[PDB]
């Protein structure tokens, strides 16, 4: 189970700041001292306890950009299952990035062109609030437009930054289109929703703390589960300054967040809140083998 | 006037030190809990012979069946027929 | 797994009193019943007759009683004791325990082989021997919790 | 207790405002910035009512930028400050230090007061004490100076230290914070002494409280959160703003019987808590 | 040995590093050095044990009289993050007799950023005689001269704490000091060693960069 992810963009675009974020563990204010990424940097990531995840944090500049499609071209696009393309929002050079991933949707579609193409409008904090959608959408027509040319009838986008959640969202969902038996993780979800009679129940990966499921696929936040992921991590972080690991938290005994194995954490939210917190520990304890 | 406030200082002085008193003295720490002794083990003969103990020789002499017979045995198939319980559907569900 | 909402009317319909009508002899209803665990004496499920406080000191009552429990559940010794009542349902044998708690009777049953407690807890004019009768017809009842152990 | 926040411009009055209170008595009020410019002072230009309804002044002295006069405009400030009211706590913050040497902050700050101190001499002022505090807005220590700062216009502070200490006493408690629901201002703790990684811990811990809840909101804050080691982090909401944040620790016992214990514990000392009037 | 539950304290009640009950385990004296060992037999280096001595002294009124355990205490600040250890746990506690014996031979010290005398450096250690420090102890003297404990000796072992007494040759190394350089300019400075470098380029390009950087560092 090994899935081969590229992560290409221009450069300065913030790949290595992503990769450091959302995997390596590092903050917002510590990716200033990543230094210029050479070539090709692979890292390979155990992700739940049986997927592992070959990561590619190419280059981005013009000699590694113009060596990838002339000489390398049978080696970097081969078994390819998702790449990421990286837009800097900042960049001068719009029409030279879209060339460019024109050029990579070409190689994709001339090698493994089973593949599924994402693009992070990356840096969109720099841009005013009001302007921001607009741009996404300004973009991402021209991208569809460019991605329907070169095979690749659908391409996913995210308006994604380093200093709000939207990046976990965008991970996310890139790494939740390569988790196998997705159908039966929403089966037995939903089955243990009826069993405790939940509002809703969400299903994270341990490490990463990346989303992986929802019980639901009174008005809630859309973006719940971003804000979710960022609150764990700061809280893990938190956590780790005591000498020791986050195990569970409970919340006006509505809101439980447990460790239901050694590779996923549940976020369970119920709807009485008279239930004795030992019941509910008791029932995600016996679905601790379940899911495994 | 000033010295009406200190007056009123000293009383909330007395005042906040009965209050940390009184909410000093309602702590209970585990070694209460684990040694309270307060969980006996109590029959209704014992109430009985401890409630008189409190308040304060063979007095039975040795010498109808059917309405007895009847009777005793009525008021044990009232007592086990109100303690019959119906579950209100399985306690433990599968997968 | 197990099920809150059948637990929960199952501990609300132990919480009926008894109403006699050949002998005109009413009785109140108990004061709590709840499900407890063996180990840490916690409550796993809990209702009442008639809020927080109520809960925490009920949490604090069913921990006090099930370190009484314990000592008596690991003693040997007077085994032969007047207010020890073993019965054994479907070949499954228990230990049922009675308790005074200031004014309060609190009667206390072990599910057979499994690592639970059944706790009710009544003012102190209820009768003892229908408590214990509640009990044992409660248990009698419990077939499916027996065998189920905390993971 | 309305604390007035002065200074000379772009120092950072407004920054530090919008930091912690942005993200009465006790509470977090709606504090007053006054910028304050190299002048001549008018006499008692109709200011006396203001500063009699200051429970404490705040100055800050930017440590970037040359402070001798900044020092003798704090002084001309506290020259009227005390001759109007007598029982007004003077605050001064050195803001801006967080590029700064441990040795260069310390030689800053003695030269500060040895510098405010000559001047309140050449002055005449007696009796005066100021505080000093070494502030900046990317770390924790704004958050404790106003912590200090909030703690010295609190009367009640020594039957707060003892209720928190016979509380963590008798619940194997290893520190519990008395902090505000805003600006993480801790009012009240133990006489041990105040962690700062502790601190933030129990800081990150009230954002964490209050994101997760706000995000699930339109249907008495109560937190439990155990980590590997048994040490468990419990929040409950006291009166008005106020909330506890205790790290708690097992000691090889029952989690189930520490909580119960904890909670019956708690409870008793926000009933205690309800008749003094600390709230608000 | 003897058993202990560690302490902390604020410097607004005790001024002193390290505080012990008196009235518990009677046979230290209040004049007495103390090793604060927390390892009883098989000591351990990746989880985390040292040996602090230190000067025995008793507990504040104040901290005496509204007592919560804590047989022995530890001012916070450097010390209890050289020991880091949680706010109640277990220590062990000797009384090791021989003062004159168990003398540190070196203890260094540092002066940087102020002009100390030799009378003064002799009236300082004067001050520094039946006190126990540790390593990165920052000492004060009139209140505005720092010190730094850099390096405490004893039989040729780097002890992480030490005694200092009558017979300990307290050193004062000056990271601040008047540094004259002596350049030989002669006929072989443009000579070349035996790998291809000429002398000169070795002092300009291999000596004085490595010296400042250090320096610096
Ligand atoms: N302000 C801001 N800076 C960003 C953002 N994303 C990346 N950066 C900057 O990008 C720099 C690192 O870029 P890097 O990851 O090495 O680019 P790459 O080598 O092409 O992957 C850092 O100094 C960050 O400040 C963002 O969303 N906002
Ligand atoms: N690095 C740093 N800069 C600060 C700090 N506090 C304020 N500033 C700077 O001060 C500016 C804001 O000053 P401001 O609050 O508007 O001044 P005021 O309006 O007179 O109160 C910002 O541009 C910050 O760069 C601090 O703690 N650290
Ligand atoms: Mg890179």
């Amino acid at each position: 189970n090994r899935k081969k992810l590229l992560l290409m963009g221009r450069s300065g675009s913030g790949k290595s700041s992503m990769r450091s974020i959302i995997f390596s563990n590092y903050s917002a204010f510590d990716t200033r001292r990543l230094g210029a990424t050479i070539d090709v940097e692979h890292s390979h990531l155990r992700f739940l306890g049986n997927m592992t995840l070959n990561l590619w944090d190419c280059g981005g500049q013009d000699v590694f950009m113009e060596n990838y499609f002339t000489k390398q071209k049978d080696h970097i696009f081969q078994m390819v299952q998702v790449l990421i393309h990286v837009f800097d929002v900042e960049s001068t050079e719009v029409l030279k990035d879209i060339e460019i991933f024109a050029k990579a949707l070409k190689q994709l579609r001339k090698y493994s062109p089973d593949a599924k193409i994402f693009v992070l409008l990356h840096k969109m904090d720099l841009v005013q609030l009001d302007k921001r959608e607009e741009l996404f959408q300004i973009m991402m027509k021209n991208l569809s437009e460019t991605s329907s040319e070169f095979g690749f009838p659908n391409l996913i986008g995210f308006p994604t930054s380093i200093w709000d959640e939207s990046l976990y969202k965008a991970w996310s969902q890139i790494v939740c289109s390569l988790i196998p038996n997705m159908s039966n993780h929403q089966s037995n979800l939903k089955k243990f929703k009826e069993i405790m009679n939940a509002l809703e129940i969400i299903l994270f990966e341990r490490t990463t703390f990346l989303v992986i499921c929802s019980s639901n696929g009174v008005l809630l936040d859309p973006k719940r589960f971003e804000k979710i992921s960022n609150i764990m991590k700061n809280f893990k972080q938190s956590c780790t300054k005591l000498k020791s690991g986050f195990k569970t938290l409970i919340l006006n005994n509505n809101i439980y967040v447990s460790e239901l194995s050694s590779n996923m954490v549940c976020f369970i939210v119920l709807k009485d809140m008279n239930i004795p917190q030992e019941l509910v520990l008791e029932n995600i304890k016996k679905a601790k083998e379940f899911f495994q | 006037k000033e010295h009406e406030h200190e007056q009123k200082l000293l009383a909330r002085e007395q005042e906040l030190r009965d209050i940390v008193a009184n909410t000093n003295d309602k702590l209970i720490d585990i070694s209460m809990i684990n040694n309270s002794g307060i969980v006996i083990q109590g029959t209704d003969l014992q109430e009985a012979l401890d409630k008189r103990q409190q308040e304060e020789t063979n007095t039975f002499t040795l010498l109808s069946k059917e309405q007895l017979k009847k009777l005793h045995s009525n008021i044990l198939n009232e007592i086990f027929s109100q303690s019959q319980v119906n579950k209100p559907g399985p306690l433990t569900v599968p997968f | 797994m197990l099920h809150s909402k059948n637990v929960k009317g199952f501990l609300e319909n132990t919480l009926k009193p008894y109403d006699l009508h050949s002998v005109d002899f009413k009785t109140s209803s108990l004061q709590s019943s709840m499900i407890i665990t063996a180990t840490n004496g916690g409550i796993l499920s809990y209702a009442t007759s008639n809020e927080i406080n109520s809960v925490n000191n009920l949490k604090m009552m069913s921990l006090l009683i099930k370190d009484k429990w314990s000592e008596d559940e690991n003693d040997t010794e007077e085994q032969h004791s007047n207010s020890c009542y073993p019965v054994e349902i479907d070949s499954f044998k228990t230990k049922i325990y009675t308790y005074e708690m200031e004014d309060l009777h609190t009667c206390v049953a072990q599910i057979p082989n499994s690592d639970l407690l059944l706790l009710f807890i009544a003012e102190g004019s209820f009768p003892y021997g229908l408590l214990v009768i509640k009990i044992e017809r409660a248990m009698r009842e419990l077939t499916d919790l027996f065998g189920y152990k905390l993971g | 207790a309305m604390v007035l926040l002065m200074g000379v411009r772009r120092c950072g009055k407004s920054s530090i405002c919008k930091v912690v209170f942005h993200n009465s008595t006790l509470i977090d009020l709606a504090v007053m910035e006054l910028p304050g410019q190299l002048n001549y002072f008018e006499p008692s230009y109709d200011s006396e009512r203001l500063f009699k309804s200051v429970g404490a002044l705040v100055y800050v002295i930017d440590s970037q930028d040359e402070y001798i006069n900044a020092i003798t405009n704090l002084a001309m400030i506290i020259e009227y400050a005390y001759k109007v009211n007598p029982s007004i706590n003077i605050e001064v913050l050195i803001h801006k230090v967080d590029g700064l040497s441990e040795d260069f902050k310390v030689d800053a700050q003695r030269d500060i007061m040895q510098r405010t101190g000559e001047e309140l001499l050449e002055l005449g002022l007696d009796g005066v004490q100021v505080s000093f505090y070494l502030t900046s807005i990317f770390d924790h220590s704004i958050y404790e100076a106003f912590s200090r700062i909030v703690q010295k216009l609190i009367p009640e502070l020594s039957f707060l230290e003892n209720m928190l200490d016979n509380l963590i006493q008798h619940s194997k408690i290893e520190k519990a914070f008395l902090f505000d629901v805003n600006s993480k201002i801790y009012v009240s703790t133990d006489s041990n002494p105040v962690d700062i990684q502790m601190y933030e811990v129990c800081s990150e811990f009230i954002d964490v409280t209050i994101d997760l809840f706000d995000l699930y909101k339109a249907p008495e804050l109560q937190n439990v959160s155990q980590l590997a080691n048994g040490v468990i982090i419990y929040l409950r909401q006291m009166i008005r703003g106020l909330a506890l944040v205790a790290i708690i620790r097992p000691n090889g016992t029952d989690m189930e019987s520490c909580l119960t214990v904890a909670d019956y514990n708690i409870d008793i000392f926000k009933k205690g808590l309800e008749d003094i009037w600390a709230n608000a | 040995a003897y058993q202990a539950e560690l302490g902390y304290h604020e410097s607004r009640f005790s001024e002193n590093l390290v505080m012990l009950n008196l009235v518990e385990f009677p046979d230290i004296k209040p004049g007495d050095l103390v090793e604060l060992k927390t390892y009883h037999k098989n000591p351990s280096a990746s989880n985390g044990d040292k040996k602090i001595y230190f000067i025995a002294k008793d507990f504040d009124g104040e901290t005496k009289r509204r007592a919560k355990t804590s047989n022995v205490s530890i001012l916070s600040g450097q010390l209890q993050t050289l020991l880091d250890l949680p706010s109640r746990s277990r220590i062990w506690i000797k009384l090791k007799p021989n003062k004159f014996d168990l003398q540190a031979d070196v203890v260094e010290f540092n002066i940087k950023d102020c002009l100390l005398n030799r009378g003064d450096m002799w009236v300082l250690s004067s001050k520094l005689v039946d006190t126990c420090v540790f390593m990165d102890q920052r000492l004060a003297f009139l209140d505005s001269i720092r010190g730094t404990i850099k390096g405490i000796y004893r039989n040729g072992k780097k002890i992480v704490s030490g005694y200092i007494g009558e017979q300990t040759r307290i050193i004062f190394r000056s990271e601040s000091a008047r540094l004259i350089f002596l350049i030989q300019i002669t006929d072989e400075m443009w000579n070349f060693e035996e790998t291809g470098e000429q002398l000169f380029q070795k002092m300009v390009n291999s000596f004085f960069p490595k010296i400042f950087k250090k320096w610096k560092d």
